[PDB]
RNA sequence: UCGGAUUUCCAACGGGGCCUUUCCUUCUGGCUAACCUUGAGUCCUUGUGGCUCUUGGCGAACCAG
């Protein structure tokens, strides 16, 4: 620990790190491209969703808001971003 | 230190640290001179040719002189491979 | 209409280049409906270490978006016809002297008609369209700035073989010495 | 400063890894997290076996500074290691001290255990660390066996293995001597492997 | 950190590196603008806005996408409130605070949390006093609460 | 809260080279603090160092040599006048050979012996040998 | 050179005026010099060369309000 790098941390013990407590900070977090199968539709979702993101058409909630992620419904395809 | 006739007047130049390159005193015993011994074609060491190295009494005390002596082994060309400079 | 898109203040560079832009408009029936109201102020022309030159092509401020729509297909065009000269877009955003401590009147002037906005603004169209995504300043031992500047993993290659022009552009813009790296 | 003649032997490696060298400790300190390869999922942690070997080489390379081979002194209260220690010792011209550890040695210039090396060499640094707090204070270089949780207080180059099977502790010793044996020239090729069995450091009992 | 308490808690939102817009993202600044106008209208906080922003319509900071803020465009509107938010939902608490102990009278925990509350309602109030964005007439009183709230 | 951050950036430089370490994570940065480490750099107390940007305030990385005995800063941020410098070098060095206290001038910041060439005085930050 | 003297070169050390998108801005009246109109003369390689005036302007300085 007497000569290390700090500019150039190795990328596993750097994704273990606190959020705030990186090298430069930044976010965790990503979005998502949600589909229900009951319209066919790209509904675009935050990972971590405070509020119910229902559907546009049906009434259908796509995610639960519990803690730190939502909870996707069941039967929900989803792709990153 | 010298004179104005700029000549040397000390009793004697201290060896420095190699880790912290801090003065290694005439008093450190927990302080430790390390020969490595120069290697022949055939895997011979030489006899009177060494490589040395200076690890200081806080250095070696404080449980790096392990570590730090693979860092100016694998630096210096006697290791290959074992201290990585990203941790 | 070389001297339509050139703007009051003909030269023999900007008369190709517009007469080339005007061809341009010419092999294309949406191209020419974007890039005709798209004028240009004036370029630049700077030698590289590499053997070739570069050209800084000035652009004014309100119109470089839609210039950021179509960047792509112009510059491939240009270096397409122009051969040796990395085409480049830079805007013309002009600084405001700081004030001084006998400093008659002059309103609060904005942070982006500061030097330093405006160097930023120079490297963020340098390498469009990819993005800086950090700059880390390197200080060396006798005092000289290193800036090195890291790039993205989406359109290296469309920038790979510019970066000795970009370099000599930034070290000639205002004297500064720079790196680019993009990370593994 | 190395020719590729010192390269990890593809028969010194089925040697380590029959000997269970690679079996690191449970918990493993701040100090060796260099050490380990990785964590197997019952809570082994594995040893980079070719930082070891290269560690046993640099190891050899400083027994081999030190001129008169009786100042380099082997040192174990491991009980295993004490045949280990004997056998090394008997085989490299260096003086063993086997079981226990006879407090100022390396001090009390009248006594009768008054010894006077330039490098000790310990098994294990928990059970001989007496002797690492005795040679902290004449300047002595220490090269240690290290387990991955054994502390590193004190300690010059360190080898990672286990010291607990004792395989892999006679193994160690086996190839520290065979390798330091080479370096000096009583065994003058290199592709010959070390006659004697790494039995001979191997433990016993009837 | 934390006045009228003693935790160190950190737990916030982080900022990514990147200044401009998102790659992914592909719809216009006025649309997003227009949708904050209308959940403006609807009757939402800057807060609440950013929040649906986010979790439904993908858009992911106001700043990011547009140039101006939420309670830039809701002042460019005329939509802003008579007081800032953080201030109302202080004065909020204190007034259930208050009904509270005029119901029961012995919380004595109660009033020391309405004292704390009051204290920052204060200090917040000064600041908002400083930089003329509320008018140096304006004062917390109980029934002036009282009023501003119900 | 945090009132000081040269003092805190030399906290952590003088605690690190204390354990002997080799690079320090200073966490804001100044311009003050750049102009104080290129006066460190200058005479070489340390080697090289770096920049980074977060948009924010940023963070040095700072390769530190051997070279350091002790370095800090003088809080409350005194006046001086030209004279006033020989009594802090009278105070605050280890002898009259080296060290350096360092001034923030109307013509920069630099070390005591500049400003006595400079011929110019002002406030007094801290001090290095 | 009859103990100090000042050129050339050399490090240095501070400093000033500039140029790089950029440091004191003007209006109205008087004072020098320089570019231009106009014709004239004293010098030297034949001169719109150098030195000097003639009415009207522009630039860089000197002063007042």
């Amino acid at each position: 620990v007497l000569v290390q790098d700090l500019l150039h941390p190795t990328a596993a013990s750097e994704a273990r790190k606190h959020k705030l407590k990186t090298l430069v900070q930044g976010p965790r977090s990503y979005f998502l491209d949600v589909k229900c199968p009951g319209c066919l539709n790209i509904t675009t979702v935050f990972s971590h969703a405070q509020t119910a993101v229902t559907c546009e058409s049906c009434s259908t909630i796509l995610c639960t808001p519990t803690g730190g992620k939502a909870k996707l419904s069941e039967g929900t395809s989803f792709r990153r971003k | 230190m010298e004179n104005d006739k700029g000549q040397l007047v000390e009793l004697y130049v201290p060896r420095k640290c190699s880790a912290t390159n801090r003065i290694i005193k005439a008093d450190d015993h927990a302080s430790v001179q390390i020969n490595v011994a120069k290697v022949d074609e055939e895997g011979r060491a030489i006899p009177g040719e060494y490589v040395t190295y200076a690890l200081s009494g806080y250095v070696r005390s404080r449980g790096e002189s392990d570590d730090s002596l693979n860092r100016l082994a694998q630096n210096d060309g006697l290791l290959k491979n074992v201290w990585s400079y990203s941790r | 209409p070389q001297a339509k898109i050139l703007s009051q203040a003909p030269t023999e560079l900007e008369l190709q280049v517009a007469q080339a832009f005007v061809e341009l408009e010419n092999s294309s029936p949406e191209l020419k409906a974007e890039l005709r109201p798209l004028q240009f102020k004036s370029i630049r022309e700077i030698d590289v270490a590499g053997g070739k030159k570069a050209l800084a092509i000035f652009v004014p401020v309100p119109s470089l978006a839609g210039f950021h729509k179509v960047q792509t297909k112009l510059t491939r065009e240009l270096e397409k016809k122009f051969q040796d000269r990395h085409v480049i877009f830079l805007a013309e955003r002009r600084i405001l002297p700081k004030p001084s401590r006998t400093s008659r009147q002059v309103q609060k002037r904005p942070r982006s008609r500061t030097l330093t906005a405006v160097h930023d603004k120079i490297l963020e169209d340098l390498v469009f369209p990819t993005e800086i995504v950090g700059k880390r300043v390197r200080y060396l031992v006798g005092g000289n700035k290193i800036q090195k500047v890291l790039l993205d993993s989406k359109d290296v290659q469309q920038i790979d073989y510019k970066l000795e022009s970009f370099q000599a552009v930034y070290n000639k813009l205002t004297g500064k010495q720079i790196v680019f790296e993009i990370p593994s | 400063s190395l020719p590729a003649t010192f390269d990890l032997t593809p028969e010194d490696a089925q040697l380590l890894l029959a000997a269970n060298t690679h079996l690191g400790a449970r918990n493993v300190q701040v100090h060796q997290e260099p050490y380990v390869f990785n964590a197997r999922p019952d809570g082994v942690h594995v040893i980079n076996v070719g930082k070891t070997w290269e560690k046993l080489v640099l190891a050899a390379r400083i027994i081999a500074a030190i001129p008169n081979p009786e100042d380099v002194v082997a040192i174990s209260s491991r009980t295993f290691g004490q045949r280990a220690v004997l056998k090394f010792a008997a085989h490299t011209g260096a003086t063993p001290i086997a079981g226990r550890f006879t407090p100022g040695s390396f001090t009390n210039y009248i006594t009768r255990s008054f010894k006077e090396p330039r490098l000790v060499i310990v098994t294990d640094p928990r059970s001989d660390a007496q002797a690492i707090k005795e040679a902290s204070y004449v300047n002595i270089p220490v090269i240690a066996l290290t387990d991955l949780d054994s502390p590193s207080e004190f300690v010059d180059v360190a080898i990672p293995c286990n010291n607990r099977g004792k395989h892999s502790i006679g193994l160690i010793w086996y190839l520290l001597a065979r390798e330091v044996l080479r370096l000096r020239g009583a065994l003058v090729d290199r592709t010959q492997p070390w006659s004697i069995m790494p039995d001979l450091y191997f433990y016993r009992f009837p | 950190g934390r006045m009228h308490s003693a935790g160190k808690g950190i737990s916030s939102s982080a900022i990514p590196y990147s200044r401009n817009a998102p790659a992914w993202f592909k719809l216009s600044s006025e649309s997003v603008i227009e949708q904050i106008v209308k959940y403006a209208r609807k009757g939402l906080t800057p807060s609440q806005i950013g929040v649906l922003l986010r979790d439904a319509h993908g858009v992911t900071q106001a700043r990011v996408i547009t140039g101006n803020k939420i309670m830039r465009i809701l002042k460019s509107n005329g939509l802003a409130p008579e007081i800032p938010e953080d201030l109302y939902y202080l004065i909020k608490k204190a007034v259930s605070v208050r009904k509270h102990l005029e119901r029961n009278r012995k919380d004595k925990d109660a009033k020391f949390r309405l004292i704390l509350i009051e204290s920052r309602i204060h200090r917040l109030a000064r600041y908002y006093r400083t930089v003329a964005v509320l008018p140096p007439n304006w004062k917390y009183e109980s029934a002036t609460a009282s009023a501003l709230v119900n | 809260t945090r009132s000081s951050v040269l003092a805190d950036a030399l906290n952590a430089i003088n605690n690190a080279e204390k354990t002997g370490k080799r690079q320090v994570l200073i966490r804001p940065s100044s311009k003050v603090i750049i102009k104080f480490l290129q006066v460190m750099q200058k005479h070489g107390y340390i080697g090289e160092f770096e920049y980074i940007d977060d948009h924010r305030s940023g963070k040095i990385v700072v390769q530190l040599n051997g070279r350091l005995n002790k370095c800090g800063v003088i809080s409350p941020r005194f006046n001086v006048k030209i004279g006033d410098i020989e009594k802090w070098t009278a105070n605050l060095l280890p002898a009259r050979q080296f060290g350096y206290v360092i001034l923030t001038t109307s013509a920069g910041i630099m070390d005591h012996e500049e400003a006595r060439r400079k011929h110019v005085s002002g406030k007094i930050l801290g001090f290095v040998y």
